[PDB]
């Protein structure tokens, strides 16, 4: 596309500049162009990809919720039309991310740290599609998260931040999307407890990384119990 | 809507 | 353009929804389409136009400053290229606003409240062009602000919030753009004092509106003295 | 850069 003529390294550099400038649409477009160079992404580059699209879809989700709420309360065509406009834009972003994962980030990801990361993203962006959808979208989210969980439990320690963030998101999928609040609560507790028992093996910096995400599991359990 | 904690930027 | 097929009233309704959703690019596009219907704007509609574009250009200005600062410190082509990209987008937004004012909002604005409002915007968007530029752009800002000031001093009381916001912005133009800090300080003081002396004529709600902007003049004087 | 107060939304 329009980033085809820019060097991979220049795209990565500009993604980091756009992050500093809080220009997340640009950041996402730079990272899409880097992915489309066809090379695998490093850990830092995967994180740039995810942060970029998470910020873009987050603005869309927030706006969609405002509009959906106004629409529900109002129940002219304008509120429905504009909610649909934002909804379609959100679906388009989700489709773009899923497209990058399917062509060809996941199939070329052999290491656990990269394969789990991408499968988690796949679960997340189908979850964002499910928020606005439906049964098949939910099963697509579930399937991606489950594959990621199975790999993470065999190949990563229970304190691994990627594993922790995956379990966090899968628990929210259970609570809100799958209407399985007991599964959500069970997952959050087991994940928290198995991480707690492994903190003693960590350096100070790794301890900080793992406990930050453990605090998110705790925040959810507090809202859920 | 009440939004629960998920990984990464809290951008919504 | 792409809003040509939508009703004026639907564009205004959708601008207000977009504001609620914090979707300011959409808000600006809806208001541009309403302006291009060719009818004059009401006070509320002028405010929707200004708030929309102020939010869009504000994000651009903030990003431009981050990038300019990185570029100055760095002094590859990437930082310069990306600062230029954001700069061009900012100029494009300024050119779009100035285009709406020139075709044909200002020439059809006969009442003081509407003519001052538009001339203030003209000053503001040339000021935003000046921030990134140059002598002719600065004189264009100065000329628009001066015409607005002359009308406001003849036709509006000194507490009028439009008059106050104009003087506030013209004072910042003097301080930062025209390198006339003494003129800036003099203007802020005289404007503040003449408003103070007229507050006794106001209702509680009008008093609140006027003192809010007077506090901004005071904030600037505090930074400047 | 130090930014001074101007009218309306403080959007930068
Ligand atoms: C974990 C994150 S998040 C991030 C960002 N730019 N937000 C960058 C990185 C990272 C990862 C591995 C090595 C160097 C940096
Ligand atoms: C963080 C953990 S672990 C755990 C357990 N009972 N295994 C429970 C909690 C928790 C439960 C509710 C509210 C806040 C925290
Ligand atoms: C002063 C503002 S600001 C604003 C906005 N939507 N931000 C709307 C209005 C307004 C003006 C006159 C009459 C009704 C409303
Ligand atoms: C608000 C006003 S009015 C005025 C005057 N000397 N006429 C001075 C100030 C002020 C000056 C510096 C810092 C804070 C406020
Ligand atoms: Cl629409
Ligand atoms: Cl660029
Ligand atoms: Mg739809
Ligand atoms: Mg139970
Ligand atoms: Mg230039
Ligand atoms: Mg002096």
């Amino acid at each position: 596309g329009a980033m085809g003529s820019m060097e991979r390294a220049s795209l990565i550099q500009k993604a980091k500049l756009a992050e500093q400038a809080e220009r997340y649409e640009d950041m996402a477009a730079f990272m899409k162009g880097a992915v489309e160079k066809g090379e695998e992404l490093s850990c830092e580059e995967r994180n740039l990809l995810s942060v970029a699209y998470k910020n873009v879809v987050g603005g869309q989700r927030a706006a969609w919720r405002v509009l959906s709420s106004i629409e529900q309360k109002s129940n002219g065509p304008e509120v429905r039309e504009y909610r649909e406009k934002v909804e379609t834009e959100l679906q388009g972003v989700c489709d773009t991310v899923l497209g990058l994962l399917d062509s060809h980030l996941i199939k070329e990801a052999g290491d656990a740290e990269s394969r789990v990361f991408y499968l988690k993203m796949k679960g997340d962006y189908y979850r964002y599609l499910a928020e606005v959808a439906k049964k098949r979208i939910i099963d697509s989210a579930r399937s991606a998260y489950q594959e990621a969980m199975d790999i993470s439990k065999k190949e990563m320690p229970p304190t691994n931040p990627i594993r922790l963030g995956l379990a966090l998101n899968f628990s929210v999928f259970h609570y809100e999307i799958a209407n399985s609040p007991e599964e959500a609560i069970s997952l959050a507790k087991t994940t928290f407890d198995e991480a707690m028992a492994d903190l003693h093996t960590l350096s100070e910096d790794s301890y900080k990384d793992s406990t930050l995400i453990m605090q998110l599991l705790r925040d959810n359990l507090t809202l859920w119990t | 809507k009440l939004m629960f904690k998920t990984e990464g930027p809290d951008s919504d």
